[PDB]
């Protein structure tokens, strides 16, 4: 009984419905009643062309602000090289109007977009904190196709007051159930970049999303690890398509591309997801995309299959996200028990890294305590180690039940001397897994060169539930 | 830094 979009550049939106059956699935979630009504998100970017004619009929000035001007107007700023339009491109994917015959649609079409101007100028902590916290009860979800830079050589993460805004997000956003923060993973893949040395990525409080071409192969920007959840589709090599959305001074583009495409897509899905059910906490919306994301037809080289029998991959999470499961699911969903956390230092003493170095120990999981896990979600290995040459480094963690999580994989042009400071590697892929048993720690030299250095601590710590 |  239902009618799809009328909009002329509908049929060229591949991704969200096509004949070979190889797309998100969203016209089978807009089918069952989803379109996003009711839902709030919004785009942290360089700012959104509001006037848009294919964006004016959903934006929303509750979800917008521009903090690098300090003023509620988030309209970009024009100039020849047409510099901001990157964040209008991004809302478009997630709520362009529906049957307005002007360009495509997005997901949620009905969903109401803001934006917040916050890229376009010097991008320091205090300018995260208030994008990341802007109206945590008015805004369902956050969508952030930005990043530290992709040189494969560093690492760094949010600073305090991000972090703080990421904390009061999941804990107080949305009258408790927490905010939604949808991250791209990154656009480092030439540069053998690894989304675990990205802190916004890495951290659990977003669900990093990383990309597919339409032929379902690893993009060239696209980087590999263990903290990625799922994956959407972007552009690829010149014969497969792309995406297409609003574009600045009130255009339609059909060349939207690499990691920042991923991320909207996914952000649209999580507000149909909502709207078919309001009382999802953040921890449940990462449970659905777990169970709901899809492996098959996507090609990589390194899919496993994890403790629990879903298929996992370092460049695609769990899989290609499914629209139509993600609604399905969320209706009948039970909101998950209360989060704990189990903390386990492993090290009793420093340890020589060499030419490769192994960490065995067995764990109860915090048998007997309140914060007994038997059901793990997100698992963090903090290292803290020094080496001559950082990118030689390999590190991987193997569950009690045999899944093999590769932390940091070798970044050739990482010459760096600082080591790791308690930095915090994660991993999604021992999701649902029992954490008891023995784990184990892998780091090696991948390099021929001569390398030393010092693991001087190393501890786990268990997310989940019993 | 941080970069589109
Ligand atoms: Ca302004
Ligand atoms: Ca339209
Ligand atoms: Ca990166
Ligand atoms: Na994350």
């Amino acid at each position: 009984v239902y009618q799809e979009p009328t909009d002329p550049k509908f049929p060229q939106q591949w991704y969200l419905s096509g004949v070979t059956q190889r797309d998100l699935n969203v016209k089978a979630a807009w089918a069952q009643g989803y379109t996003g009504h009711g839902i709030v998100v919004s785009i942290l970017d360089d700012g959104i062309e509001k006037n848009h004619p294919d964006l004016a009929g959903n934006y929303d000035p509750g979800a917008s602000f521009d903090v690098n001007d300090q003023d509620p107007d988030p309209q970009p700023r024009y100039t020849q090289m047409n510099d901001n339009r990157h964040g209008t491109r991004c809302a478009g994917e997630v709520a362009a109007v529906a049957n307005n015959g002007v360009c495509g649609v997005g997901v949620a079409y009905n969903a109401r977009i803001g934006g917040v101007r916050m890229l376009d100028g010097e991008v320091t902590d205090a300018v995260e904190a208030r994008s990341l916290g802007l109206n945590p009860n008015h805004i369902h979800i956050y969508s952030a196709s930005w990043g530290p830079e992709d040189d494969g050589k560093t690492v760094d993460g949010p600073a305090r007051l991000a972090e703080e805004a990421f904390f009061r997000g999941v804990s107080q956003g949305r009258g408790g159930l927490g905010s939604i923060f949808v991250w791209a993973s990154g656009n480092g893949g030439r540069e053998h970049d690894s989304c675990n040395c990205d802190g916004y990525t890495n951290s659990i409080y977003t669900l990093s999303i990383s990309s597919a071409t339409q032929f379902g192969n690893v993009p060239w920007y696209s980087e590999a690890c263990s903290s990625t959840l799922a994956t959407t589709y972007s552009s690829g090599n010149q014969n497969e398509k792309q995406i297409v959305t609003t574009d600045l001074r009130q255009k339609c583009t059909e060349s939207h591309t690499g990691t920042s495409a991923s991320a909207p897509l996914a952000a649209g899905i999580i507000a149909l997801t909502l709207e078919a059910n309001k009382n999802l906490t953040w921890r449940d919306m990462q449970h659905l995309v777990v169970q709901t994301s899809k492996p098959a037809h996507l090609n990589a080289n390194d899919w496993a299959t994890n403790g629990v029998g879903r298929k996992v991959s370092h460049s695609y999470g769990y899989g290609l996200l499914d629209a139509g499961a993600m609604v399905a699911l969320a209706q009948n969903w039970t909101t998950v028990a209360p989060q704990r956390k189990c903390i386990i230092d492993i090290l009793t003493e420093p340890k020589d890294i060499g030419k490769r170095l192994e960490v065995r120990k067995t764990v109860t999981a915090c048998l007997g305590e309140p914060n007994h896990i038997t059901r793990l979600e997100h698992a963090q290995a903090r290292l803290t180690l020094s080496y001559n040459r950082r990118g030689d480094l390999a590190i991987h963690l193997v569950s009690p039940m045999g899944t093999r999580s590769t932390l940091l994989a070798a970044r050739p042009h990482d010459y760096s001397a600082d080591g790791f400071n308690d930095w915090a590697f994660m991993t999604t892929h021992s999701w649902d897994e029992d954490p008891s048993g023995e784990w184990v720690l892998e780091i090696e030299n991948t390099s021929e060169a001569n390398n030393y250095g010092t693991l001087t601590k190393f501890t786990l710590v268990l997310y989940g539930t019993a | 830094x941080r970069v589109r």
